């Protein structure tokens, strides 16, 4: 659920999942459309797509458990939906960390009309 | 922690 993902993001990047990553670019937020603005926005688009592959799962509210193996994010065994939601989130947290150097504040609270074009998952 | 993405 959102509580596990937010804690995951804070641990990995040092930044609070709100506000940094809830209104960033074209895909860090709610839904999304258009062409991702930068590497961090692509992390969100890939994250959205990953959730997209789990139709009878509820990613935002279904809680899972994960542990740290010295820095590594190991998803704990849970229901089949929890395991898969955890892997989509771990991937996003790592992707955000991988692109911290290009994170740009000018993409925070990005207007909707500038999100143009199309990208299929 | 809190929430989004």
């Amino acid at each position: 659920s959102l509580l596990e993902f937010g804690k995951m993001i804070l641990e990995e990047t040092g930044k609070l999942a709100i506000p940094s990553y809830s209104s960033y670019g074209c895909y860090c937020g709610w839904g999304g459309k258009g062409t991702p603005k930068d590497a961090t926005d692509r992390c969100c688009f890939v994250h959205d797509c990953c959730y997209g592959n789990l139709p009878d799962c509820n990613p935002k509210s279904d809680r899972y458990k994960y542990k740290r193996v010295n820095g590594a994010i190991v998803c704990e065994k849970g229901t089949s939906c929890e395991n898969r939601i955890c892997e989509c989130d771990k991937a996003a947290a790592i992707c955000f960390r991988q692109n911290l150097n290009t994170y740009s504040k000018k993409y925070m609270l990005y207007p909707d009309f500038l999100c143009k074009g199309e990208l299929k998952c | 922690a809190l929430v989004y993405k």
